[PDB]
């Protein structure tokens, strides 16, 4: 029925009107390049060819665009089509008359996609503003949209068979728009949370830790290399830190020389010990923390996801807050680009290796759970002879379940601890947590140590069966192993029974997932929907379409969110 | 389906050698022992030898489309 | 400010392998050989396949394919033998080309093994490595296969059906002595089979002076080209390529001049 | 074409007259054969009326010369015997 | 023992048979983590190998068979009841965990350029494309016969030279894209000759036929399928897959001079990043890669029951140190480029890895002018129908977010139903118009001065039309 | 007419009514891999609507030990509804109780 | 209004920016004459962009305030927001 | 229009319009023999 | 005849039921098929439980 | 179907120059030479061997993208030394030292054998 | 804080707690297509025909579905040509 | 899957 | 139906959806193919 037909979604009110299907898109699975620029995709031959933006005849471009009507639509460089005054289009492909060829002042050429053309890159969920930037294209001999690492950040993307959505702008207007409002390095810091969206990631930033270690001294032609890869590079070699007896740079000699600028900066690393700012050696770091970048060049400390990351303060937040957008995205592929090539020399791994820890740690570990399971057996009997108190506002059967469950976590966070301390300096899951790339603390310890409780629906695993967990267990068993405590890691395997809990818990989270993605989905369209005209108008007020004040002044102090930055009053706190 | 020329990873010519391997095999020698008397040292050679399925007997177990 | 005087000394030599110690040479010189070995050595190998008929269970393709990595003698043709592209005749000729041809069918009850004795050649040097046999497709009986194959030259870059070698082993500082590798625990690595240190020694003593030298190799060969061939086809085809930069950028220098 | 292009700077609702849909319509006389098909193809006062809109995608609807893509289509009228409430 | 129970009644057979089909193809399983179990579960329906013994006769739509499947080297005891080894899907690949040019990070994999000439993870697409000629018309006729230009007033411009004398094309010719697979034509009844019915070949299939079948169906009528053969070489956008849960696309491939090489010659066939690892916890993997080795090595299949308290990482460990490796697996490797040992000592091992059927050919599309819908005027949508991607609700905010108000109008009003209405002035109704004639009237008013040019959506158009259906005026007034 | 069309179409019952018609059975058998084709034949639908989202009828439970793969379920909008028989697991054909 | 009395922002809002760019390149490649001398530029966004740094683009920027009235600033009169 | 039958291998031609059935077997099942032109093969 | 029955493949009904795998390659059946499913209209359609 | 054909890695199209000389504003006695149609082989050894010269201040190869075949080689050399003849004397340099390896290899060869 | 202010902003505006849901925000008085585009749909295009109302085409979502400019950024003020500065200047073409 | 804190 | 060319077979093409005349390209009618989109029993129903 009519009301069926626009009542519904996919209807014309919203399937055809406010949404709707769009030419000159192209869509093909992303595939990553460290070596495109922040701005820059890369584009298929195929796509390319197909897509074309209509270029206006000029005095000044009317020869190229007669190269490119002459090559036609099989060369690549070529149009596919003549525009001509009176709207006229000649189609290229089947045969023009010599005549139709000839171009004046006037005729719109639609020339296929070339090097440089912005476009518009999208990746559905489209959730927030990030998700739709402005690239500009690079064509490569592949069939995949090509598109630097730093970028999946915003998209939340990565290359498992992901795809996104390639629109090309039509016009020099909207190309203008695109230009100068939605490319990549102009949206570098989001206005929803004052800080970078963008940052350096993965093998970028695991590197970097390393690259700029005290250790790490690069020998002269190494050196060369390394500032090959640096666009921005002045030239001039730099003075090594180390001339005699062989002249040796520092890996943060060279990374000076990516800061952009002159930017000054204070970050402490990962692994800056508590004490040391209060005690002496605050300033020579014994660890090498504690990140200072002076005049652009970094005097001391190791970076890290801290640094270089998607946080406030960050070395590229004060970067595009100071030195703007432009230099900033050079800051951002010179990262890419002079520490990927250092990391050919150094490499990265990851092998059983780091898993295995020493003997003793194992005992440790072993040790630890044999007497949590004691304490569980002790607070059990306590129980059985009803000499356990009830914990006020909660059932026996509640506080048992938290003293039980508090010795149990008690047990796995020291396991976990016991092997962290075993990790050696060598040990790349501690690169990689240190550096802040990927993982975890507690994967390092669910790897090593244990695995940890089984949590279903916020309560250990239950009694599925009439009073027991599974068949193989006996009846009214509130025990460690039980309810769901997988003491063996994943390095050891788990044991049948833990294998099961195991999935039941990860069932749980899968779950979760899928739940939490339509349930999100929905609120942020309301959100969207309830505000979706409130603006900024000329008098500064934020009116909505009927022109109602929702406020006399953005934010209370018409301010934009990006620009801001966290400051400390310094007047509020101290004493008279 | 068929024992591949050109082992994968380095090139060696292991096509040669599956009828060998499998008559080894029948002389009651250990894939092992076979393998190293075949001459494939590298374990990316031995790899091939060791894990391929000849299915092309199963498909000549059908009669010929064409007589 | 001028390059070093390498020197070889050759420990093995057999029909399938050259085993030889390049010394007084940078790594970058001894690397880019071992890269020409594997990538700029011209060899002949099957890349034309005409199929008049294939009854097998393997499709048309997957017998190109299998015909193509099939490894055919090079020894000394290669040389003479011109690029395709570089012929003036058009498409292929006996200068620019060499014909294989096979003709199978299974008659008797038997299972009919095809291999690459039943590829024929019509120049007798180049043949497939025959002198088991590699099997390109088994045949019951009432299937039959023909077909016509040229083998044009060409090197690894273009195709790994092109590729000399079986496994170049390249190694340099046997004993670890100039750090380029940093074992976490020096113990638990097995020793090189070049390492000339004592079995309680891991790694030799830091020498901050030493650069990589004597680097040590291992050149394995299909049975394409003669082992000791390949070596010296790759340093003479490295040596072309250098010349070849050398006149155009003489051309360069010039004409910017 | 000679018409100047505007941009709708109010949309006005109200329930459509039944004189105004009289009016409008370009059938006359209403829609007096339900079926769709007379002399072959086209049934002049039926569902489907050549003048009510382009048919097959190469004729034109008689009140303009559309051509399948310049006619916007034109309203019928059905005049119910007995009035209906509308849903 | 100390005494827990003493009065069991039932004893399992083996706890492995608490999974399934598709969980028992995994080694190691209780070294994952569950989540990856589940998808690897997942992931390996839709692997590529020989599905059938008989896939020759059969001719079925999407048929994929790999060149070359190998059985796994490490293998689960449950699996030969699953019949895995006999009809293997995947190939066991020299798989080093390392980053080596950043074209591996996130999931990505740099797989062997040299590998994949060699026939490394190489299959054939077959579709097959079926039509049936139709005589149930009172006067139409389908029959099969090649369509002439001259003779059928409907035609296309595509290639008809590929059919021969019964309208079907011979197998072993090549068929590129917007080609004519099966030629058929309907006898037009002459209300007062043909409208072509040709079946053409999809897009980008670039295959050469395999089979052509001419038979009777169901209903008795001629039924004909043809089966196109495409061959599939791995390239950068395929998606491949280990048994722990890791897929990823191929981000580049490198020749064999190109890749890190040990101290023997051997080149990984894939590198991986590290960095999947750690948060994914798949230990699996890594221990599968030990015990491959150990088994390539000593030529003996690898037993990864998921239980089996006899095989442990120490042991599997010790026993690759007797074959001359590092207990761990590490091998120091050397860089391709320019033959310097990384320092790092990367993890390298033979992994079974999968080629799933999701490939970049396949999902590749770009729409620029292209057909629109009947009801809409809008752009298709699909691949098959060269439709445009959907400029969602969620788009459109992020847009206005933006501020790019007008790249926002050209994606949803000029890009995809720009049209065209002449609105009366005096009142908001569309008004007829006749162009040709120059001739401007609006009925209701009997008015002709007053009329002016809207351009509106063809679907706002639409709209306003069903509103109007429904007695509700749209009045659009310009003032 | 009716064996052929309730298995063809898979709704389950008369072509005239389908309201009481239940969708998802007799899907077409996937041969993209033996194993498929292995799950595909070894496989179970509960019949709790895709679109609810409450979650208990996804989780894994207890007495799915033995009898149902715990790993094997789609990841999607039918987590937990789509399951696999495990291994060696058996459906009881039936008996009269006489 | 009047040219006296403007209370809107001096500085060139981001989104003038874009469409005065867009506009006055859109204008450039239909062979409209060019304020500033080109240095060997072809493509029109460009020339647009320079003469936007010589404040040479021949628009005049309208700002509707939300009471109805408008204000006439031109290009020129308003700073760069770069 | 010679067209190989599946059960007995007998290639028999076809006219236009003719019924699909293998003489000297019956078989409703036909398949189209190889055309006659070749196609080149890159062995790549 | 009341009408026609479709059969699931292999089962007790089937032709293919109590067939040598010899016997199942000479009709073009695979040995290794399970078995299972219902050929109806030419597609090999599978009860789900 | 995007896929570049093979040759394309060493062969150069009609109209694409081997090498390209360009001199660097920024430094002084500076020149980039960009080598077209090659790859990680000559451009190690270029720069491995200008690295041994004494006059050549700066010398290093990069490939701007994989999947482009292109060499950039910057050679930075002293006053009184020209970039581009460091380049040709390098050139030399590796050409007296590949054949000098071809001569001791053939005669390790005629050692080994019979010997 | 900007953000979480406007949302608070937005619902508390009118006086009255406005829910972001179809009752909350299609009660109040926006255009009658506006209101179209969320939820009720053809329930408040019937109404708003029945009470004769006319929708100020002010919104953005109302300009979108008729294909104009939105009011947004870039659609806020309109641009005139200025002729004297077109007189200025070398008009080199 | 680590504790009743944490996540399951 | 080519202005330029009287009585000139226009080709169909299928990319774009149009006809075209093949002696000089012109396009005639823009978008005009669109989509392009049991009688035996009984009758008209
Ligand atoms: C990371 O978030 C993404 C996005 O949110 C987007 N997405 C995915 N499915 C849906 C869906 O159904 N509905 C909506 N709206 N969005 C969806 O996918 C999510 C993750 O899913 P995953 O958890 O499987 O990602 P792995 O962690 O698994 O990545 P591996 O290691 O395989 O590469
Ligand atoms: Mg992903
Ligand atoms: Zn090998
Ligand atoms: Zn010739
Ligand atoms: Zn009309
Ligand atoms: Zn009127
Ligand atoms: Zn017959
Ligand atoms: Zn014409």
């Amino acid at each position: 029925s009519l009301k069926q037909r626009l009542k519904g979604k996919e209807g014309r009110v919203r399937g055809n009107l406010m949404g709707k299907r769009v030419d000159f898109s192209a869509r093909t699975v992303i595939t990553p390049d460290p070596n495109l620029s922040i701005d820059q995709v890369g584009v298929p031959r195929s796509i390319a060819a197909n897509m074309t933006f209509a270029e206006i005849v000029t005095p000044f471009n009317i020869d190229r665009l007669q190269e490119l009507v002459r090559r036609g639509n099989s060369q690549y460089p070529g149009a596919k089509y003549i525009i001509r005054d009176n709207g006229d289009r000649i189609d290229l492909r089947f045969h023009p008359k010599p005549s139709d060829l000839h171009l004046q002042t006037g005729y719109k050429v639609e020339r296929h996609m070339c090097d440089g053309d912005i476009v518009i890159f999208n990746r559905q969920p489209t959730l927030h503003k990030m998700s739709m930037m402005g690239h500009r294209v690079r064509i490569l001999p592949w069939s995949t949209f090509r598109l630097n690492l730093s970028v999946t950040t915003p998209y939340n993307a990565d290359f498992d068979g992901d795809e996104m959505n390639l629109h090309l702008p039509q016009s020099l207007e909207t190309r203008a728009e695109i230009q100068e409002l939605a490319m990549v390095p102009r949206m570098i810091v989001t206005p929803q949370s004052n800080r970078p969206v963008m940052g350096i990631v993965q093998d970028t930033l695991t590197a970097v830790r390393k690259f700029t270690k005290r250790d790490v001294f690069l020998e002269r032609g190494e050196v060369m290399n390394l500032l090959m890869f640096l666009s921005t590079w002045d030239g001039k070699v730099p003075q090594p830190a180390i001339l005699k007896p062989r002249p040796l740079w520092t890996g943060k000699q060279i990374f000076s020389l990516i800061i952009p600028g002159h930017i000054n900066c204070i970050r402490t690393h990962s692994t800056h010990p508590d004490d040391e700012d209060s005690g002496p050696y605050k300033h020579i770091s014994p660890g090498d923390t504690k990140v200072v970048v002076e005049n652009g060049e970094l005097i001391m400390g190791i970076l890290c996801k801290k640094s270089l990351g998607t946080s406030a303060g960050s070395l590229v937040h004060i970067s595009y807050l100071e030195m703007g957008h432009d230099i900033t995205r050079l800051f951002y592929s010179n990262i890419q680009t002079v520490i990927n090539n250092w990391l050919l020399i150094e490499g990265h791994t990851i092998g059983i290796g780091d898993s295995i820890a020493d003997s003793k740690t194992y005992q440790d570990i072993q040790n630890t759970i044999k007497k949590a399971k004691q304490d569980v057996i002790e607070v059990i009997e306590k129980a059985h002879n009803n000499e356990l108190e009830p914990t006020p506002g909660n059932t026996l059967r509640q506080t048992f379940e938290n003293q039980v469950n508090r010795i149990l976590n008690d047990a796995r966070d020291k396991t976990g601890s016991s092997a962290q301390k075993s990790l050696s300096e060598y040990n790349n899951f501690k690169s990689m947590v240190v550096s802040g790339a990927k993982g975890s603390k507690i994967n390092i310890s669910q790897v090593i140590a244990v695995v940890g409780q089984q949590n279903v629906e916020g309560k250990r695993i239950p009694f599925g069966f009439k009073h027991r967990t599974l068949p193989h267990f006996i009846k009214d068993d509130y025990g460690p192993e039980s309810r769901g405590f997988v003491e063996n890691s994943y390095l050891a395997g788990l044991t049948p029974t833990e294998f099961f809990f195991h999935a039941m818990g990860g069932r749980e989270g899968l779950i979760d997932t899928a739940v939490k993605t339509a349930e999100t989905g929905y609120i942020q369209r309301r959100l969207i929907k309830s505000m979706e005209s409130v603006m900024v108008k000329y008098d500064a007020t934020v009116r909505n379409s009927i022109n109602q004040v929702v406020q006399l002044r953005y934010g209370e102090d018409g301010l934009a969110g990006e620009s801001v930055e966290f400051q400390n009053l310094a007047t509020l706190k101290p004493s008279n | 389906m068929i024992i591949p020329v050109r082992c994968f990873t380095c090139g060696k010519i292991v096509g040669n050698k599956w009828e060998a391997y499998l008559g080894l095999l029948q002389a009651e020698y250990t894939e092992g022992d076979a393998l190293d008397a075949l001459g494939l040292k590298r374990y990316c050679c031995r790899r091939m030898l060791l894990a391929h399925v000849d299915l092309i007997e199963k498909l000549l177990n059908y009669a010929p489309l064409e007589k | 400010p001028y390059a070093n005087q390498p020197t070889v000394r050759i420990t093995e030599l057999t029909d399938e392998n050259v085993k030889f110690i390049i010394e007084n040479t940078d790594l970058a010189v001894a690397n880019s050989i071992r890269r020409v070995f594997i990538a700029e050595v011209p060899i002949i190998a099957i890349d034309w396949v005409q199929i008049d008929a294939n009854s097998s269970v393997l499709h048309d393709e997957f017998i190109a394919h299998r015909l193509g990595l099939i490894p055919l003698t090079s020894d000394d043709i290669v040389d003479k033998l011109q690029y395709s592209r570089d012929c003036t005749c058009e498409e292929f000729c006996p200068e620019c080309s060499v014909e294989f041809t096979l003709d199978v069918r299974c008659n008797e009850d038997q299972t009919r093994h095809v291999t690459s004795r039943d590829l024929i050649s019509n120049s007798p040097r180049v043949i497939p490595v025959t002198s088991d046999d590699i099997l390109i497709v088994k045949l019951r009986k009432g299937q039959e296969l023909r077909l016509r194959a040229y083998a044009k030259k060409g090197f690894g870059k273009e195709h790994a059906k092109w590729n000399p070698t079986a496994g170049v082993a390249f190694e340099y500082d046997p004993d670890n002595a100039l750090r380029h590798t940093v074992y976490p625990k020096p113990e638990e690595w097995p020793k090189s089979e070049y390492s000339e240190l004592d079995e309680d020694e891991s790694q030799a003593p830091y020498d901050p002076n030493g650069k990589p030298e004597r680097f040590y190799y291992n050149v394995e060969s299909c049975g394409s080209l003669r082992p000791e061939t390949i070596v010296l086809s790759a340093l003479s085809g490295l040596k072309k390529k250098l010349s070849d930069l050398q006149t155009q950028l003489s051309h360069e220098i010039q004409s910017d001049v | 074409s000679a018409c100047p292009l505007r941009t709708i700077k109010r949309v006005q609702f109200g329930v459509l007259s039944p004189d105004e849909l009289k009016r409008m319509s370009v059938t006359e006389g209403g829609i007096k054969y339900p079926e769709t098909t007379e002399g072959g193809r086209p049934k002049l006062g039926g569902l489907m009326d050549p003048r009510q809109g382009v048919i097959e995608r190469t004729g034109r609807c008689q009140t303009c010369a559309g051509n399948m893509t310049e006619c916007p289509g034109h309203f019928g009228h059905i005049e119910l015997a007995k009035p209906v409430f509308h849903v | 023992e100390v005494a827990y129970c003493s009065t069991y009644t039932h004893c399992e057979i083996h706890p492995s048979m608490i999974l399934g089909v598709c969980a028992s193809i995994i080694p190691f399983p209780d070294h994952n983590q569950s989540p990856r179990n589940t998808y690897q579960s997942a992931m390996g329906k839709q692997a590529m190998g020989v599905y059938i013994t008989n896939f020759h006769v059969r001719m079925d739509t999407l048929a994929h068979v790999l060149y070359y499947p190998q059985k796994p080297l490490v293998t689960t005891r449950s699996m030969e009841y699953l019949r895995f080894r006999e009809l293997p899907a995947g190939i066991n690949s020299i798989v080093a965990i390392a980053s080596y040019t950043g074209y591996n990070q996130e999931d990505s994999v740099i797989m062997n350029r040299s590998a994949v000439d060699r026939g490394f993870f190489r299959s054939v697409f077959y579709r097959s494309y079926k039509e049936q000629e139709s005589k149930k018309g009172f006067d139409q006729e389908e029959v099969f016969e090649k369509p002439t230009r001259e003779t059928c007033q409907g035609m296309r411009h595509a290639i008809y030279d590929k059919l021969d004398d019964d309208g079907l094309i011979a197998p072993g010719v090549r068929v590129s894209g917007d080609d004519v697979i099966i030629g058929k034509t309907v006898t037009l009844p002459e209300n007062e000759t043909k409208r072509d019915c040709s079946t053409f070949l999809r897009t980008s299939e670039t295959g050469i036929v395999d089979q052509v079948m001419v038979t009777l169906n169901q209903e008795g009528y001629k039924f004909c399928k043809i089966r196109v053969r495409s061959v599939r070489i791995p390239q950068i956008g395929d998606k491949f897959a280990s048994r722990h849960g890791q897929k990823g696309t191929c981000g580049i491939q490198y020749r064999q001079e190109d890749m890190p090489f040990t101290c023997e010659g051997i080149t990984p066939d894939i590198i991986i990043n590290p960095h999947a690892i750690p948060s994914r916890m798949t230990i699996g993997h890594l221990i599968e890669c030990l015990q491959g080795k150990v088994s390539a090595n000593k030529g003996e299949i690898g037993d990864a029951t998921p239980f089996n308290d006899a095989v442990n990482v120490q042991k599997i460990s010790n026993l690759l140190s007797d074959y001359g490796y590092h207990l761990r697996g590490n091998e120091v490797l050397y860089n391709g480029f320019t033959g310097r040992k990384i320092t790092s000592q990367i993890f390298i091992g033979p992994t079974y890895y999968q080629r799933l059927k999701h490939m970049v050919d396949d999902k590749i599309h770009s729409r620029a002018r292209g057909p629109i819908q009947i009801l809409n005027r809008q752009p298709m949508e699909g691949r098959s129908r060269d439709g445009g991607l959907r400029f969602g609700e969620m788009e459109r905010d992020c847009q206005i977010a933006h501020g790019a108000a007008q790249f926002l109008r050209e994606r949803l009003f000029e890009a995809s139903d720009p049209y065209q209405v002449h609105v009366c002035n005096l009142c908001g109704i569309m008004a007829i118009a006749n162009t040709r004639t120059h001739t401007y009237e609006c009925r209701g008013c009997r008015n002709k001065t007053q009329i002016s040019l809207v351009r509106m959506p063809y679907a706002c158009k639409l709209l306003f039309q069903e509103l109007m259906s429904m007695s509700i005026a749209p009045r659009m007034m310009s003032v | 007419d009716g064996l052929k069309y309730s298995l063809a179409t898979g709704n389950w019952g008369d072509q005239k009514k389908a309201h009481q018609a239940r969708a998802g059975v007799s899907q077409v058998l996937n041969r993209l891999t033996f194993a498929s084709t292995l799950s595909h034949l070894r496989r179970l639908n509960s019949p709790i609507g895709r679109d609810g989202k409450l979650a208990k009828p996804r989780q894994l439970h207890n007495t799915l030990w033995g009898m149902v793969c715990p790993a094997e379920t789609p990841e999607g909008h039918a987590v937990g509804l789509v399951k696999n028989l495990a291994l060696m697991a058996y459906i009881s054909v039936g008996s009269q109780p006489s | 209004q009047a040219n006296q009395k403007r209370i809107t922002t001096p500085y060139m809002t981001k989104y003038e920016r874009a469409r005065v760019l867009g506009t006055r390149a859109l204008q450039i490649a239909m062979c409209a004459p060019v304020m500033v001398e080109l240095e060997g530029e072809t493509d029109p966004l460009l020339i647009a962009m320079k003469e936007l740094k010589a404040r040479k683009i021949p628009i005049i920027i309208r700002r509707y305030l939300p009471d109805g009235s408008y204000e006439d600033w031109g290009v020129d009169e308003l700073i760069i927001s770069d | 229009m010679i067209y190989i039958c599946g059960e007995c291998h007998t290639e028999n031609e076809i006219k236009s319009r003719d019924p699909i059935r293998c003489r000297e077997c019956g078989y409703r099942i036909m398949y189209k023999k190889r055309t006659k032109r070749l196609v080149v093969f890159d062995a790549r | 005849f009341i009408g026609k029955i479709p059969i699931m493949l292999r089962s007790t009904y089937c032709l293919l039921n109590g067939l040598t795998d010899r016997d199942l390659c000479e009709l073009n059946e695979c040995p290794l098929d399970p078995g299972g499913y219902f050929i109806i209209n030419g597609s090999e359609k599978v009860l789900i439980a | 179907m995007n896929a570049p054909p093979a040759f394309e890695s060493f062969l150069l199209f009609e109209g694409e120059k081997k090498i390209t000389i360009n001199k660097d504003t920024k430094v002084p006695n500076a020149c980039l030479f960009t080598i077209n149609k090659e790859d990680h082989t000559l451009g190690n050894i270029i720069k491995s061997q200008l690295l041994k010269d004494p006059q050549v201040l700066f010398a290093g190869y990069k490939v701007p993208h994989p999947l482009e075949h292109k060499i950039i080689i910057r050679v930075q050399t002293t006053p009184d030394y020209s970039p581009q003849e460091a380049f040709t004397n390098a050139i030399t340099d590796l050409i007296s030292e590949l054949s000098l390896l071809e001569e001791r290899f053939r005669v390790a060869i005629k050692d080994k054998q019979e010997g | 804080y900007r953000h979480l202010a406007l949302l608070c902003d937005t619902m508390t505006c009118r006086g009255h707690l406005m829910a972001i849901t179809r009752h909350g925000v299609n009660r109040q008085d926006t255009g009658p297509l506006m209101k179209c585009s969320f939820e009720e749909t053809v329930d408040v295009l019937m109404e708003a025909a029945a009470h004769g109302e006319s929708d100020p085409m002010k919104g953005v979502s109302e300009n979108i579905m008729l294909g104009q400019l939105a009011p947004a950024g870039t659609g806020c003020f309109d641009l005139l040509l200025d002729a004297e500065k077109c007189k200025y200047g070398m008009e080199i073409p | 899957i680590w504790g009743i804190g944490c996540n399951p | 139906t080519c202005p330029n060319h009287p009585d000139a077979i226009l080709v169909e093409d299928y990319r774009a959806g149009d006809m075209i005349c093949p002696e000089c390209g012109l396009v005639v009618g823009d978008r005009v193919i669109d989509v392009g989109s049991n009688p035996l029993l009984s009758d008209g129903d």
